[PDB]
């Protein structure tokens, strides 16, 4: 069993400048004068995509701006320049020695510009279902780094939040959070805060008004 | 040119399993058939391959107790079945082919989607989101097991819309969100439990 | 007089072939009068299921057929027949102008398996095989007829997305060595022409092999470990079978690295290297050569120590 | 609305060729019409061509010499139909398996560079058929920089195949300085042209060893003894081997030598036979393997001297 | 796949000649053509090769003053030009072909006789031969310079039992051939032996 | 210059019997692991044709009955069983390197039951105011052809081999430039000499 090492885990690039990335196996995967590394990337979601073949070659409909060099035991691949829909998660692999066997993988995150999530709430219709759930949600933000926090009367108190992959034509993160005794209280808000506020923003409801 | 795999499966600890994968076109040839399992969340994992044409079959050892690969040449379809099913077998499993003097995948399967459960299948309620541009959405909670895809107008309304990855409940059933912003119908549909609900955003 | 000509479908602006190949014959410039369109695949008839036929008329009549993409690529022949009051034209699946085509080898049994382990073998080998023609057969014949025993069977998947077959034929002691000859027939359907190759005994001089065992002298930095030498010239024929032994046994084949045998204007050059524990258990290694020529037992050898 | 398509000559039942190959392309609310043939963009004579007009109904049929549907040429149909252009195109049904052009490019041997200090590199292309004899390879150097003159010769080698080799030589300065080398081939069969480039090899470099040996006198050769010399542990794969005898190099062709191969830990290893005569030994018994190395020490040469008795 | 030579050529000494071989067809991966010498019973001696496509030559240490490749490759033509013609040129001259990936020959021409002398070019004397009484009757050819003539009987519907003499050479320095035909003793048709002279381009026919 | 000698020069072998033929070379045919070593025979009038490359293959449409072997200096054809139609020279050669060179040639005769030959005299032609002895299908060649016994008035013309009878025959021009005529025939098949006669008119 050969063993595949990429580095780093993750990095974070803007746009205009090269990323690189590095990945190092057990034993040389050269034999009798070919190399046998490929360079594969997933969007979330879906299967992997070829991007560069026997470690300095390009498959079909790539960009120019994806390259590949080395050899023997050290490989490294390149992105310049970087564009917005390259956010994913690069392996490498080896295909020399049974068995077949793949790196780590590096995901890889955009670096832009700051930018404030839009808040709107949704209370709970549905509330013949037993249980009420409200539900406050952050659009198209960047970066990933926000928090959320539940005003009951005021008050903070059974919460659990999902945040969406990074774009790739917004190049922005998106956050639920569910926040599932309703009717025994008044007034129900949600109190977001930001590096793209300026001041912590928050949205507020009663129940039942109109 | 393509490849296309089986449907989302449910299996009970210590079953056995068959998925499948059908290849497009003709290639007089020939190529390989391999197998890629993955955790979402997790390395890339070989299980092996197997020739369609002769039967030839070749498994990495640490999964020669719990796979063995099947293949036919006369509908281009791969199978593969699991044995001994454990909490740790369950995952996504691709599908990879390789081309006469490749030695690359050259064309991936959609992948099929496998929880190792012993719980039954539960079907999902959706509920709407009521609130320049304004935002609608609808929600679709406690259903089990993954997954669950939904989308709105069946591509009448495409762009704004997201879908948040299913947050496991700590009731054991998952949660999932879709929201879109306009300046709608939602099309909810889970296989396994054999149910597709539509829902409208408008307010109430 | 009718004349027949076929025209095909045109491929795709990058050279592939489309999903359906379209053999439409054309029969033109004939007296009119009865006439019958039949297609002949390999020389027997096709149904009129896969055909259909236009006529206007001098005469002319056309007929199309559909093909689809695994039968005009089999490597078969078609023929559209016309019977008039008999006339055809004939196409094939156009060939490689340059095909890199199919290389087969089949060796001779080694030395040590014909005298010492006395259970000698030989070996039919294709390389370079797609996936599919990875059912071709390689079945065994001699000169004389005489009966063969069972013979296997093996396939490996290469690095650069090849198949390489082998078949593996067991000889008798006696009858290989009087000078029987042994036949491998290689045959897939797409492969057009059969393949056909066969071996036997070298039918040349006889001379024993010399053995010379050396030792590399202690190099800067190489105390945990020793370079072992061994040359064996001046041997007819090429056929030889290098070993070597550590405490009265035999050492695999990775532990040493042994050349092929070029020409003497044959020789050998081996390398075995050992660690610290293995000259201090039994210094003594024994590079063991097989030779048809040698003597007493078809083996001759030397010794080699570390200090 | 016109509709177009292309249908071709079939091959003989043997998968031969005709000496020609007739390509017919078929093209509606009539008007006016004209079609167009276009031979990998460039526009053909129109009288290659014969057009037919039906009322409606209008084909032309382009005949091509063997040579060029077999150099992989694209050829269109171009129709203008009462206002705008419909293209279709075609070119030579691809092979199954095909061979492909093979190409080498070469190091200079160390002797070259550091011992007469006078390198040269070869771009080498081997088996491929007579006919593409005239495949003309052109240097080209990564700097902008001109090329020197370099020399080209063919070769008819045993098994039916044609070998073209082109020798460049090199500036000392300019190799070790870390230049990259391109040759690139040209040839009408190939639609596309192949290019491969070498450099200097930048790696860790290891110290080759020389061990000499004399085989004893063994009973039946009375006039005849054979050396033999193994040079290990060293990297990169570049080196050359030289045989000395009375002050004077013996010639390549005067001892066998091997190919390098690695070691099981680190480095690479060479065995090499000479075969000397009495004579030979009687004259001087004394006799040198040298090599030619980037990291042997001090001028790039080391050897060691062994006698017969 | 056929290659044709030329025909039988005389030469006086000192002069010089060019034979052509023809290949029928086109070849895509080309081919190097060869020329093989056979003097009158005696080896098969090797003169060199030529690839049309680019005119590269190696001839042999014996013929490379003596012969010289040309070729064409448009019109899948060889030449080989013989100069300083003596009597050690009169032999048979062959064009062997080999193909691409080929350690042997594949295609071999009908050969050029060239005869070197100075005698002339003299056209033949058939005299029929009258059967008396399985019936026979021949043909005699006589006093003709060079060798050699195209006998055929009745222009080619007659093949079976005949026999075409090798030619003989008279006492005044010319040549003689004989050749005969058995058929059944009724004999009802009519057998004509035809005679064609390639050097002097005379053709006559005569009656049994 | 690779050298070849192939023996013998010249043997018989009975109708269905086993032919053997040697080539021996003066240095190595083989390279690169392989033979260059091929075979030809060359039948009367004809160029030769291919018959067995790198020694031990036969051509596509070659019978059976050849079988080539050997390699390095040594080389060997076998024909088994032999036919009426193998009447001709056999050259071995070698395409190792530069030049090509061929052997010696072998001419194999095809030995049968004696025959003897159909003998006619034909008186010359009145256009050229010459007589002929015919001897048709005879075997084997060892024949010998106004009352006067003679000696150098006359020549000689002999056929090869035939491909499908395996019979020789001969020609005999007894010239007499501008009364009694004939031709005596001796031959080993036949009991004693027989004489063809012929007119002055
Ligand atoms: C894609 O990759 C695959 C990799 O699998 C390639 O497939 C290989 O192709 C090559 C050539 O095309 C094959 O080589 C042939 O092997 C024949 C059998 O040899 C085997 O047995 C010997 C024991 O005798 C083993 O030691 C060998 O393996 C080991 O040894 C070699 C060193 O030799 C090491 O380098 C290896 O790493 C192994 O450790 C083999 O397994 C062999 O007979 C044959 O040799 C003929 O040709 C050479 C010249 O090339 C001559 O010198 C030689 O003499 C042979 O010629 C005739 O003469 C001998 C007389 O003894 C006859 O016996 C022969 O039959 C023959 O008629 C050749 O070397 C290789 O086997 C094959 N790999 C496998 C696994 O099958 C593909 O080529 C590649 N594709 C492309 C496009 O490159
Ligand atoms: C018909 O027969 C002819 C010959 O009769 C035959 O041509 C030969 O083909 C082979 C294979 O294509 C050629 O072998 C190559 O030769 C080059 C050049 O080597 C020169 O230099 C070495 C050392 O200096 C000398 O020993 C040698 O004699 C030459 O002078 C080699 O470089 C090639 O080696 C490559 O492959 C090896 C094994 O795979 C590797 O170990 C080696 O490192 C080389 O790897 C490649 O990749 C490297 C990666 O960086 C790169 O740096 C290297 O430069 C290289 O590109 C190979 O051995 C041989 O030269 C041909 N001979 C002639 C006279 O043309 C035909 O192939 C044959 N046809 C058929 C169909 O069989």
């Amino acid at each position: 069993d050969i063993v595949l090492t990429q580095s780093p885990a993750s990095l974070a690039v803007s746009l205009g400048q090269r990323a690189t990335i590095s990945c190092k196996a057990s034993q040389s995967v050269d034999y009798d004068g070919d190399t046998y590394m490929n360079w594969y990337h997933q969007k979330p979601g879906q299967p992997p995509k070829l991007l560069i073949y026997a470690a300095s070659n390009l498959d079909s409909g790539i960009p120019a701006r994806f390259s590949g060099s080395g050899s023997g035991t050290d490989f490294t691949l390149n992105i310049h320049p970087v564009e917005e829909e390259d956010a994913a998660t690069y392996y490498c692999q080896q295909t020399n020695e049974d068995p077949w066997t793949f790196g780590g993988g590096t995901k890889l995150e955009i670096k832009r510009t700051v930018a404030a999530p839009s808040v709107f709430i949704f209370p709970p219709e549905q509330l013949k279902s037993g249980t009420a759930s409200v539900v406050c949600l952050l659009n198209n933000f960047y970066p990933r780094e926000a928090k959320v926090q539940w005003k009951v009367d005021n008050a903070l108190q059974n919460s659990q939040e999902s945040v969406t992959e990074q774009d790739s034509k917004d190049s922005t993160y998106s956050l639920s959070s569910t926040l599932t005794d309703y009717e025994k209280h008044k007034v129900y808000a949600c109190e977001v805060t930001h590096q793209g506020l300026s001041s912590p923003v928050t949205k507020s409801f009663n129940r039942g008004e109109c | 040119v393509q490849l296309q795999q089986s449907g989302a499966e449910l299996a009970k600890p210590g079953a056995s399993v068959m998925l499948s994968c059908k290849a497009s076109g003709y290639t007089f040839n020939g190529y390989w058939m391999h197998w890629v399992k993955q955790r979402p969340g997790q390395d890339l994992e070989w299980i092996g391959y197997i020739n369609p044409t002769t039967g030839h079959t070749e498994y990495n050892q640490k999964f020669k107790d719990k796979a063995t690969l099947t293949a036919d040449e006369s509908s281009n379809t791969a199978y593969i079945e699991l044995s001994s099913l454990t909490s740790d077998d369950s995952a996504v499993y691709y599908c990879a082919r390789q081309e006469y003097r490749h030695s690359w995948f050259a064309y991936w399967g959609q992948g099929t989607l496998v929880t190792v459960s012993a719980a039954s299948t539960k079907g999902p309620s959706v509920f709407p989101l009521a609130p320049g541009t304004a935002a609608l959405g609808c929600l679709v909670k406690d259903y089990f097991p993954e997954p669950v895809t939904v989308s709105w107008n069946s591509g009448a309304l495409t762009s704004g819309v997201h879908t948040f990855p299913a947050v496991l409940q700590s009731s054991g059933l998952y949660s999932l969100s879709s929201v879109v912003t306009v300046p709608y119908i939602c099309n909810v549909n889970h296989k396994p439990s054999n149910t597709k609900v539509d829902k409208k955003a408008e307010p109430k | 007089p009718p004349t027949v000509k076929i025209l095909q479908s045109s491929c795709d602006g990058g050279g592939h072939f489309p999903p359906t190949i379209q053999l439409l014959c054309l029969v033109s410039g004939y007296t009119p009068g009865t006439i019958q369109i039949t297609w002949l695949e390999d020389g027997q008839v096709m149904d009129v299921d896969l055909s259909t036929a236009s006529t206007t008329q001098l005469a002319s009549t056309q007929s199309e057929l559909t093909l689809s993409q695994k039968h005009w690529l089999s490597d078969r022949t078609y023929t559209c027949q016309v019977t008039y009051q008999t006339f055809e034209d004939s196409t094939k699946k156009c060939a490689d102008s340059n095909p890199r085509g199919v290389s087969a080898y089949l060796s001779r049994p080694s030395p040590f398996d014909l005298f010492i382990r006395k259970s000698p073998t030989i070996t039919c080998l294709v390389v370079d095989l797609a996936p599919s023609k990875g059912t071709v057969q390689l079945t065994w014949s001699r000169a004389s007829g005489k009966p063969v025993n069972h013979s296997t069977r093996k396939e490996e998947k290469q690095r650069n997305g090849t198949l390489t077959v082998t078949s593996t034929l067991p000889v008798g002691t006696r009858d290989w060595i009087e000078g029987e000859t042994y036949q491998c027939r290689v045959t897939h359907p797409h492969l057009p022409r059969a393949l056909m190759r066969s071996t036997t005994k070298t039918s040349g001089p006889r001379a024993a092999p010399e053995v010379y065992a050396f030792a590399t002298p202690e190099w800067p930095g190489s105390r945990d470990k020793r370079t072992l030498a061994c040359l064996i010239q001046n041997f007819m024929p090429e056929d030889i079978s290098v070993q070597w032994l550590h405490n009265e046994v035999q050492l695999p084949d990775a532990r040493h690295s042994t050349t092929q045998p070029r020409k003497t204007k044959f020789f050998v050059f081996s390398r075995l290297e050992v660690t610290r524990a293995e000259w201090e258990q039994k210094d003594e290694f024994i590079c063991r050569a097989v030779h048809e020529a040698a003597s007493p037992s078809q083996t001759v050898q030397r010794a080699v120590s570390v200090n």
